[PDB]
RNA sequence: AAACUGAAGAGUUUGAUCAUGGCUCAGAUUGAACGCU
RNA sequence: GGGGCAACCCUGAUCCAGCCAUGCCGCGUGUGUGAAGAAGGCCUUUUGGUUGUAAAGCACUUUAAGCAGUGAAGAAGACUCCGU
RNA sequence: GCAAGCGUUAAUCGGAAUUACUGGGCGUAAAGGGAGCGUAGGUGGCUCGAUAAGUCAGAUGUGAAAUCCCCGGGCUUAACCUGG
RNA sequence: ACCCUGGUAGUCCACGCCGUAAACGAUGUCUACUAGUCGUUGGGUCCGGACUUAGUGACGCAGCUAACGCAAUAAGUA
């Protein structure tokens, strides 16, 4: 009861004497589409097996958001290294406006309407880990209000 | 040398909650007092106390929070600076997290969150986010 | 200008029935295909893409109601205008051409006979207030809250609206629609609720679509 | 009516000043305010006022060629 | 960039030129062939690339691509130029328009008729 | 009552990689021209 | 708008008409039904697939164009008569 | 895939956060002036007052009409026209 | 050319020009704050150590970085 999506493929190679020995890395995100969220890669000298590797690494590194019933809490900018994401909260009906490694974390979390856009290098592998950071360092109204010790009347 | 206090308030604050440090002493005035207690009814901080030192001088002193083992003040960033001010209409004065932080606003009836200064009707100098 | 091409073979493209044909029979056995896109090789191999996903089911509802590119894209920018879901809106607005109600309240077998109908000046509509019918020979008109339709009345005893009643009845007719086979005339309530609409085309790949 | 005050940078001229007022312009783009300073002249009919006084002066009918101010007050004087 | 810099300052973009300088803004240009030749391509390609020297009423004197197979330009031919440059010619950043004013359509065009200038065969 | 709704990336340097960085493309527009119709 | 008491005269302003897919918007070039799935073309493992309900056949419809009628509104009621 | 249009060329913005105000950088990728002193300038400690120029709020006048946007109304629909 | 044997300007002095170096820490200056450990230089105060200062080094958290690496002498937080 898990939904799937094998975000890129690539192929790689390494030198030895004979020549260049060349496998696959498949880069996979995962989530329940309610707010369970996790990505992954694996390698292989067959793409199959990266992708099955891929998939059992992403059902290792989850983690929960608290989502809006449809969409974010608040905007959230994060990075990882030299990619860097934005995302916003948007009207319902709005869609997932976002390129295919932000989308692929987005629609498997379960967002349904967010606008997105990516700054400095598009790595695929980079820009999901960066989302996937603001993802996870995302509040809730709740959780700010219990942190500074009020209400989320008393926190507008 | 040090032309933003301010700044070197916030950047106190900052480096003491990322160091895990329980409370934060800084040479006190009124707008940092100001500031604190503002930081304090919005629970950011525990307290915020100024003890009276000798040569006409002031300690304040600031007690920190924090939320399972991490920082309850997550961001303080000015916003402001000395630089370049920025000055604020009532219909102006940007949110922080989507109203789950705090614009620090400087208005005429003294300083108040950013919530305040709207539901007062009046802008000001936003000075920092807090969140 | 319309589509005047094969339907079945735009039915094997989307992979699904968009009712060009009439329900006179099962759309299975009326092609014995749509297991397979036309051409010569139709199923392949190297899948597709998000784009593909978005472009095939933006042509989906665009042959569904025989809207072209232009027209439709106006439909788009005009329900991403109007207050609410851009999806939603742009089925509606899809819903409420005349030419599709026309069908739904069944006086015709298929989109496009009705349309041939509307184009015709076979059908007559009445603005809601107004006191008075008028021909109108627009298949693109939107219809209103309460507006009402009734056929010609040189045009009541013809054959095919007989026989495509007897279909509209066999296949269903919406709650937003009071149509009488008495006098030919129906009254178009309330737009469509996306619940009413059926809920497997993904409106939210043609909102994708329509954003670069 | 069109009221202006400034310091007096020259008194050279006869029954005539030039007063420097100063203004606050904010930078479209970059929103800080620069201090910016025009030179008016003005009419003092009496030749009393010298450089380095606060005056005020209003807006009237030209006097002269690029003279159309004239001085009203010396709120304050040079020490 | 500080902000007081960047008030003294003030950030610049260059402007960058046009690549179709020949033109002038224009969508095409009338010019005569003052030479009708055929030239090899850059280092990857190896062809028999024809080429005309026009030179156009704006004055400039550049050397463009006929494209299609065959063609009738000679000496003292009037052509239409359009822009858009060939990668392996160096040089070349013009295109003849074909079938315009005095350069033919290709004769056995069938499939993209419109950009070769090719009448729909009946 | 409303005027408060909006943000996508890709290719290409390497045996492969991440970064930097240019070039190129997918969009919209026109007092348009040209070619086919 | 100019002249005249008016009648009226003038007005390439203006209101129109002509040409041009130059753009925007709209409509059409038919609609249903039709299989041993005809012929022909193309591919093919040489017998299948595809063109394809597509065509033919049958049943209807006449938007726009064409022909014939009818027919608003753009007009502000001038002049003249009567009354106050 | 568009469609009485469809492509190409020219041109502008976008994508380009690729002049970065929003919104970039400078150890090694392009990038810290060889170092200092200092002029204009930029910026600037604590406390109690004054002022009210910046700042903020309110009021008034103005910011032409058209256009953009919202709610409507009239063209058979739409474009278009049009009231607030 | 490198190697060898000679060898002049120059290197040295005075007074002036030149104004450039991988003139480098390839790291502008100034200010505040942010685990720690071990050296060394110049002071100072206490009881051979202890502490505190201003330099000068080697390590090493958090943080930062594309990575290398920097890390109170930041390339950290401002």
């Amino acid at each position: 009861g898990l939904v799937e999506r094998l975000v890129t493929v690539d192929r790689v190679a390494k030198v030895v004497k004979g020549g260049r020995i060349f496998s696959f890395t498949a880069l996979t995100v995962v989530g329940d589409g309610n707010g369970r969220v996790g990505f992954g890669r694996g390698k292989a000298r067959e793409v199959p097996a990266a992708i099955q590797k891929a998939l059992e690494a992403a059902k290792r590194n989850m983690i929960t958001v608290e989502l809006n019933d449809a969409t974010l809490h608040h905007p959230i900018k994060a990075r990882h290294g030299a990619s860097k994401v934005y995302m916003q909260p948007a009207s319902e009906g709005t869609g997932v406006i976002a390129g295919g490694a932000m989308r692929a974390v987005l629609e498997v979390a379960g967002v349904k309407d967010v606008l997105t856009k990516c700054y400095g290098s598009t790595n695929t592998a980079n820009v999901v880990r960066a989302t996937f950071n603001g993802l996870r360092d995302m509040s809730t109204p709740e959780k700010m209000a219990a942190k500074r010790g009020k209400s989320v009347d008393e926190i507008l | 040398s040090m032309q933003d206090t301010v700044g070197d308030m916030l950047t106190r604050i900052r480096n003491a909650q990322m160091a895990n440090k329980v409370s934060v002493a800084m040479p006190s005035s009124k707008l940092r007092k100001s500031i604190a207690d503002l930081l304090v009814s919005e629970g950011y901080v525990a307290s915020a106390v100024v003890n009276a030192e000798e040569n006409n001088k002031a300690t304040l002193s600031i007690e920190l929070k924090y939320f399972e083992g991490k920082a309850v003040i997550e961001t303080i960033q000015r916003f402001s600076r000395p630089g370049l001010r920025q000055h604020r209409g009532k219909d102006a004065i940007p949110t922080v997290k989507q109203g789950m932080g705090v614009a620090i606003v400087s208005t005429s009836q003294g300083i108040m969150s950013d919530r305040a200064a709207r539901a007062a009707g009046i802008g000001g100098e936003v000075v920092a986010f807090v969140a | 200008a319309r589509y005047i091409g094969p339907k079945l073979k735009l039915s094997r493209r989307e992979g699904t029935d968009l009712g060009l044909k009439s329900g006179v029979k099962p759309y299975d056995v009326k092609t014995k295909k749509a297991a397979r896109p036309p051409g010569q090789h139709g199923v392949s191999r190297n899948k597709t893409s998000e784009y593909a996903l978005q472009l095939r089911e933006k042509q989906k509802v665009k042959r569904i109601y025989g809207v072209l590119e232009r027209q439709f894209a106006n439909y788009y920018k005009e329900a991403a205008r109007k207050r609410g879901a851009t999806g939603e809106n742009l089925l509606a607005m899809l819903e409420s051409r005349l030419d599709n109600v026309v069908y739904r309240m069944g006086f015709g077998s298929t989109r496009a006979e009705a349309r041939q109908l509307v184009s015709h000046r076979t059908v007559m509509v009445k603005k809601a207030g107004r006191d008075e019918f008028v021909r109108v020979n627009i298949p693109s008109i939107q219809l209103q809250d309460g507006d009402v339709i009734a056929i010609q009345e040189k045009s009541r005893e013809q054959l095919r609206i007989k026989n495509a009643i007897e279909l509209a009845t066999q296949r269903g007719i919406p709650e937003w629609l009071d149509v009488d086979h008495s006098k030919l005339q129906g009254t178009f309530k309330k737009a469509p609720d996306r619940i009413d609409l059926p809920a497997e085309i993904n409106e939210s790949l043609i909102v994708e679509l329509y954003s670069k | 009516a069109s009221v202006l005050t400034g310091r007096v940078v020259s008194d050279k001229m006869d029954k005539s000043i030039t007063v420097l007022i100063e203004r606050l312009v904010r930078h479209p783009l970059y929103g800080k305010q620069l201090r910016r300073s025009t030179k008016i002249k003005a009419h003092d009919e009496n030749n009393v006022c010298q450089q380095g006084d606060l005056v005020r002066i209003k807006e009237t009918r030209p006097i002269s060629k690029t003279k159309a101010w004239t001085l009203v007050d010396v709120v304050e004087k040079v020490e | 960039a500080t902000t007081n810099q960047l008030i003294r300052k003030g950030r610049k973009t260059i402007k960058e030129k046009s690549k179709v300088p020949a033109l002038q803004a224009c969508p095409q240009r009338r010019g005569v062939c003052t030479r009708v030749y055929t030239t090899t391509p850059k280092k990857p390609n190896s062809a028999m690339r024809k080429v005309c020297r026009v030179r156009l009423t704006s004055g400039y004197e550049v050397s463009s691509y006929i494209g299609g197979e065959g063609h009738n330009l000679q000496e003292h031919s009037v052509v239409l130029i359009r822009g858009g440059r060939v990668k392996d010619l160096p040089g070349v950043r013009y295109h003849t328009v074909r079938g315009a004013l005095d350069c033919a359509g290709v004769k056995d065009r069938k499939q993209g008729r419109s950009k070769y200038g090719a009448k729909k065969p009946k």
